[PDB]
């Protein structure tokens, strides 16, 4: 589940 | 005028500028993939995506929505593929800046797309119709995501409706789009393989997934 | 009764069932081999097809034929689940897929097999579908790109002309279904194209043929 | 890129 970069733009502004 | 249509008009990037030759790609690629999350946030419907579905198709079409916008921004030249508003490369230079022959494959897809003349209103509504035709097999709640899809469709209709006829036509390069953003894929793939070329994080995490 | 002359045709020269009989892998690429032959005559009888150039008939085959093969399996499989009719004596679900060696493909398939349940996909959308999946190639080996077109705008016609008497219209839904059944295609040529490497199973010539075209 | 098996099958009026 390699995604942590990805998830980093979906949560925030 | 259809109200989804207008929207996408509003939400749409503004253009992009170059910031080597397969480094420059490489960064630029990731950048673009900034713009397209917060792109997706935008889009009606996508927001209300479970975060792990917002996830699963991004993680599938991201490619496909820059290459498309390769495309776009390709399209008032000839035989030239405009990376960016000021990156413009020919077919030979294309293989120099060591592109193996990706430029090939996505001149493929313009002249694809130019034999139709895509209008502004269409190329954004195809933009996020192939956004919500992901395939990804990690998706959870095929039923939203489709909702979205059909949404974007009926939108589709209704402006060719100034239908189907043309709407179709369009519908028919999705096919193309996709192989040909996963040529680039794999292109790149190789390109961080070789290890010489750098490359973000973001970048380098979508390429795996 | 219906009138559409196109979808006739199309029905009438739908291939027959198709049978595995009466090793895994090696069973699989004897039946893929007979489909494509199957396959070569199924697209000499399309009104517009033989009147391609004979270059171009081939040009058109060698990208497409693993589209054709793949709806073909995708089809048989509908009122299945989670399960694929390779053949209608040979069924598989995603941990036999496994087995018989064919790796990640049972996944694949299946997603498209899914894909086309949730349509509710009828004899008539699928042989247009089929016929549509061949006159898209987008091999940069046809020389009449026209031509092809032409072909191509005739099938679509003939789509909205069906739906527009029975079953984010109707026609659009089917279409983008398109983009997974050529991703699905390409998948499965890179898995056979593996297995031809890899040298251990027996396969005929036509479909090593085949196999290299559409890898170019 | 050989084409030999398909251009028999294609020419083969039968």
């Amino acid at each position: 589940r390699p995604c942590s970069e990805l998830l980093k733009y979906l949560t925030t502004n | 005028v259809n109200a989804l249509v207008s929207h996408l008009l509003v939400v749409e990037p503004e253009k992009l500028y170059a910031m080597p030759a397969v480094a420059t790609l490489c960064d630029l690629f990731d950048r673009e993939i900034v713009v397209t999350i917060s792109w997706a946030k935008s889009i009606p419907g996508f927001s209300s995506l479970s975060l792990s579905d917002q996830m699963s198709v991004l993680q599938s079409v991201w490619m496909e929505v820059l290459v498309l916008g390769v495309a776009q921004r390709s399209l008032p030249l000839q035989d030239e593929l405009a990376f960016a508003e000021d990156l413009v490369l020919d077919e030979e230079g294309a293989r120099a800046a060591g592109l193996g022959e990706l430029g090939a494959a996505l001149l493929q897809l313009v002249r694809r797309l130019q034999a139709l003349r895509l209008e502004r209103e269409e190329y954004v509504l195809l933009k996020a119709l192939a956004l919500a035709n992901s395939d990804s097999v990690h998706i959870e709640d095929a039923e939203a995501v489709e909702q979205l899809r059909e949404a974007l469709h009926e939108a589709l209709l209704e402006y060719e409706a100034g239908e189907r006829r043309r709407a179709g036509r369009l519908l028919l390069t999705l096919p193309l789009l996709r192989q040909t953003a996963g040529k680039v894929l794999a292109h790149f793939y190789g390109v961080k393989l070789e290890g010489k070329v750098p490359m973000h994080k973001l970048f380098l995490e979508m390429l795996e997934a």
